[PDB]
Formats: C-alpha cells, structure tokens, sequence
C-alpha cells in the first residue's frame, strides 16, 4: 500500500519502465507475505541502479564441518527437525536413505531437485544431508554459487580459484545451489563446465538444488548458437539429479 | 544528425542520417502497428530546427491522424481526445502537444489515389513552398500497380534535395515486400516493424533493435 | 487518466511493473466492450503468474443471482426476529457500516456456521435488501449446485467471471457430491483480497469441520482452501429451534 502511495507521488519521475522491467519483483514482492510468523524478516523495495530488488530487514561435527562460502550459522539442521503437513518436505525424508544404501563407496547414482518459491529454504534442508555424513569421517558440503561469481571475475591473473576449487572438488557428496537468477556467462565453459567432468572422469553422484526449475535452468543463461551452448554442460546436471515436487 | 535526423538517439548513433538522397521503405507490419512509427520519426524534427517537413496520410483523412501525434506531444489520450468534452481535468498538459507543432511548418495530406507524378510536379514547387528535411509519403502499397512507385522514388530523394520516406504494408524481412512490389534494385535501406529491421547499405551499421511501447500515449523507448 | 483509475482499484494485486508488462491487456481491457449481449460472456481482469491476462420491492430488478430458485430471494430485517448469539452479537458488526462502504479499502463480511435448518441465509438474502436499498449486482449462489456443471466441458473456459470480483456474493451452501478445487475457489478468492472487495458466508457445517472434511489423499490443501475464507472477517454462532 506504501509502495502505491509513493509510486503516483513520485511517479513522474519514476515513470513506467523501470515498472515494467521490474515487473516480476513488484508482483512477486506483493504476493509473498508482507507480514512474518515472528509477529523474522520483511520484505521491502530497494533501488539498486537500474533495478529494483527486494530486500528483508528484521522484523561431533564441528571442527570436522568446515563448508566455504558459506556460514557454520546455517549448517545445524536435521531431519527429525522437519514438519510433515507440507506436500514437500517428505519426499527428502524417503530419498536419502535409500542414498545411504545403493552406494558402499563409488556409485554413480541420482539427484534430487528443490525447486520454485522463496520460503521453505533449500539450504536448511541441504544442511541436513551435511548435517549427517560427518559422524562419520566423510561430507556433503554446501558451498554458495553466486560466490563463484563475487570473488571469481576480478582475480584471473591465473590460479587463485582456479586452485581452491582443486580440493572442493575431490569430495563425494557435493551440493550445488543457486544456479538461476543469481549467478553473467563467461564462467560456465571455464568453471561449471569442467565442474561435472572430473568427477564424472571415475563417475559420482552429483547435486543440485537452487531456484528456477529444469525445463528452465537450461534458459536462464544466455546473458540458436546460444540456447545450445546452455545445453551440453548442463547435459550433465540433468543427467545427474532427480526432480522433487513442490505440490 | 548529420543530416537531419532519422528516428531514435541510438538509431543516429547507428546507421547515422537523415543525409543527402536516400530513398527508404519501412515495411511497416499489419496486427502490431505502424502508426507510433510516424509520431516517432516526424514528430520533433520539424519542433526544433528549420529544416521543416510534410505528412502524406492518403486513404484516410489527414485529420483523423491528427489525434495521434497530438495525443502524443502534450501526452494527453486517456480521459480522452477523440471523442468531445473531457472531465474537468485533462485540459492539463496541453501546452505541449500543439504548442511546438505550429512554429515549424507542415503540410498533412488526403489528396485522391495517387498516382506518382504528382510529388514530382507538387516537389517542384513545395520545395519551393516548404523549408524541407524529410518528405514523409504514405505506405508502399496503395499508390498504383505497387512495384513501380518504389523504382521511381529512389530519385524523388535526389531533386528537392532531401531523403524520401516511403512505408509499406506487404516476419518480417526483405522477401514480404516482395509479394507485393519490387524494391530491391531500387531502395538501399531497408527498415522494418515486427523491429527496426534495417539490413540495408553502405555506409557500415546494421542492427536488430525493437523498442518499448506504452500505448495510452504511443511512446517509443531507447536504452 | 483510465489506467490511474485501474491502477489504484486493484493496486492491491498488481505489481507496478505488472501494470506496465500487463498494460497491452489492460488497455484492450477497458477499450472493448465492458458488457455482453446474453443482457453471452464479460471481459475481467485475472493475474495469473507475473501477468495479468482476461478471462471472460423497486429494489430488485438489476441484480444477477446465479443458480438459484426465482422469487426466494425476498427477505427484509423487521420481519427477521431477533433471538440468541444467532442475532445479538450480529447486527454489531453489521450496523456500524451500513452508508459507510467503500471501494479501495476492504470492508467486513460476515461467515455464518452452525446446524442443518436454524437460519444458514436468512443473514445473507436479508442483508441483499441493504445491498438493495442501494441496489448491487449482489450475488446469491448454491455451491452445491456448482461442482456439476462446471466439471461438464462445450463451454468452460470461463464460467465462475461472477463468483470472483462482484460488488457482493452472499454465498449459501455447500453440502452435496487435493480437490477439483485449489485452481478454482482457491483462486477465486485470490481476487477477493488484492483488488479491494469483501464476501458474504453462509453453509451447513462449520470453520473447524469443514477443514477437517476438504481434499484428501493417502496435503495441506484442505488447510488452505478455507482461511482463504476466514480473513476479512471473523465467525460468529447460530443458535435456536429447528424450522422445519
């Protein structure tokens, strides 16, 4: 209501455009909840050069757990933490430990596919499967995508992360997340082209769980000799990873 | 701008005109529009320097056309301008829809099914009655018998000494025209309405650019 | 000046930008023709994703009741006794707003739960009379008589254009035949609560009951379809001897 008052206020110099554009996010913004359970954030308009985005303000395994890019703030979830009254969170429930069982050390298996809204956290669900495979002397770590992209564009003057990526890449049960909408493309014939292939050169189960759906995340980045090159590398995320069903 | 300019601010930075001789054909599409086309290529070049223009609207009454780039001058076109006494407020900005379009000079037209020796005796002496930076003429199929009005207006652009428009109504490229015309031998640029096709010429750009619309004023939108 | 006055009606719903993406239909919207001929379809306004698409007494003449029986809907307030908390901690909620209603700015309906036979839509085709009073295209329904025909298709494409977005629904019954229904009234009463507009209640059972009875499988779907009917207002008891 706030947004509408200041839109016709100030809507002569704001325009339409930029409305249009940000179309998505403004109607987005006004179908979520305004509101939160914790009376823990809201979501409000932010102005960030020439769109708009929408921001939230307030309203025996630790040592071993050590996930990059990421907080240890977010990795303190279980199974046995997660409700079932949902259509979706379940299915996790049923898929993991038949994934404890179909592989005794080199498998070469299936995936599983969270993706759509922005609220059931898709990363407190995943820091569940990492939350678990460190009783033991083994992972699954979560590591951010979009970082991938924050501190890898200003520093190719060789190596740098061409060379921690090294390591995070010798380790099974790695999950990746939020490839859509979030990470422009020089980095997928470089980076998350030769992600799925050293791995995939002795054959493993692979990860990925982010926003934008699968008839979709092979859209999403052409920032046809285009839509094509957005089919090849990612014949190998769906190649690799089951899809789970937001009912 | 070299010129006197063509349409848009990144379409002078493009192809770069309007310069000396030209003939051109828009081969402007059915469904989606073409009539914004003329309210954003004629629209302001005759409002701000002397080099002043013509609107040749044939089929229709030129007038009827005048509640169109009016309406989108002094944006004025939803409360509305086409049909009599408004609410005691859209009398409001008009101040900048007639305002600027009288101290130029123009002459709109709906003179009879023309043949084309008329712009050629009336160019004889509207060069010669007008100030002239472009000679915007109506689209290339109605004027008769289609395919003969283009090849003899490559040379109209090169007598009043000023570039010639000539629109069309045949995907769309240069093959569309053609089911209905000749054209190729004789314009040498191209533009087109899906999208400002222009894939035509010498002179080095040639781009695939479609713009924004509005359609409560009929704006074109650069970026 | 038409696209302000749209803007600000359902600026509850629409995105801005959506406005703008959605500015095309919108535009068409207002400029085809508002009515039909069957007075056999009206053209309105319906978001569905990030754009907006378009779906097609001398007091009650104008009015335009759905599926139901022809002269039943006469009903005035001296003649309505008044009795328990089934018409004395009612006419609290609904007298503090009578001349006083708006559009652009959502108002109290009313959600009356309880027996079989008391008074369902005595308190829903009374009050049709004080939208009579000032006459609205009030609609009066039976929801038991609308999952028949509705699953039949012919035509389909649009059938429930007044069961959404009216100045009134008085709705009446629903006791017959994860549901056929979240794509549907789900929806329906999406409309309900972006575009400025309140509703009108009245069925057999209750809020508790009914949640306990919608949609089932081996989903909160069940949990969802009924606080979308349980917003703009709260429910209030009926009680008293049988009418039958």
């Amino acid at each position: 209501q706030d947004v509408q008052a200041f839109l016709k206020e100030n809507e002569e110099v704001i325009d339409q455009k930029m409305i249009e554009k940000s179309l998505n996010k403004l109607y987005e913004y006004i179908e979520q909840s305004k509101n939160c359970s914790y009376c823990g954030y809201h979501p409000k308009l932010v102005v960030n050069g020439r769109s708009i985005d929408i921001e939230y303000y307030e309203c025996k395994q630790q040592s071993l757990m050590k996930s990059m890019y990421i907080q240890q703030d977010l990795l303190g979830a279980t199974f046995q933490q997660v409700d079932i009254s949902d259509p979706s969170r379940l299915a996790m429930f049923q898929h993991v430990t038949d994934f404890l069982k179909s592989y005794n050390e080199t498998g070469k298996g299936k995936g599983l596919y969270l993706y759509g809204k922005f609220g059931v956290g898709k990363t407190f669900m995943l820091a569940a499967i990492a939350n678990e495979l460190a009783e033991k002397e083994y992972s699954s770590m979560i590591v951010y995508v979009p970082e991938f992209v924050r501190e890898l564009k200003n520093s190719l003057q060789d190596q740098t992360l061409e060379e921690k990526l090294n390591m995070v890449k010798t380790t099974p049960v790695l999950m990746l997340d939020d490839i859509g909408a979030e990470s422009t493309s020089w980095v997928r014939d470089e980076v998350i082209g030769t992600v799925l292939q050293h791995r995939m050169s002795q054959q493993l189960p692979t990860f990925f769980s982010s926003n934008f759906s699968p008839d979709e995340l092979k859209h999403h980045f052409t920032y046809e000799k285009e839509e094509v090159k957005a089919a090849r590398l990612m014949e190998r995320i769906l190649y690799l990873a089951a899809p789970i069903r937001l009912d | 701008i070299t010129g006197i300019p063509t349409g848009f601010t990144e379409l002078d930075r493009m192809t770069s005109g309007f310069q000396r001789s030209d003939l051109i054909i828009v081969a402007a599409r059915p469904s989606v529009g073409k009539t914004a086309f003329a309210l954003n290529i004629a629209q302001n070049v005759a409002t701000k320097t002397n080099e002043n223009v013509a609107i040749f609207s044939l089929e229709m009454s030129a007038q009827q056309l005048v509640m169109r780039m009016l309406c989108a001058e002094g944006n004025i076109n939803a409360q509305n301008l086409r049909t009599g006494k408004l609410t005691p407020e859209d009398w409001g900005k008009l101040t900048m829809a007639m305002g600027s379009l009288s101290n130029a000079g123009i002459y709109i037209d709906d003179t009879p099914s023309i043949r084309v020796s008329d712009i050629r005796a009336k160019c004889r002496r509207l060069k010669q009655e007008s100030g002239l930076g472009m000679i915007v003429i109506d689209y290339l199929q109605l004027i008769q018998e289609v395919s003969e009005i283009s090849r003899s207006l490559k040379a109209l652009a090169r007598e009043l000494e000023v570039p010639v428009i000539a629109l069309s109504q045949l995907r769309p490229m240069m093959s569309d025209i053609r089911e209905s015309g000749s054209i190729e031998q004789d314009a040498d640029i191209v533009a087109f309405l899906y999208e400002i096709i222009i894939a035509k010429q010498r002179n080095g750009p040639v781009g695939t650019v479609q713009l924004a619309f509005i359609k409560e004023y009929n704006k074109f939108v650069n970026l």
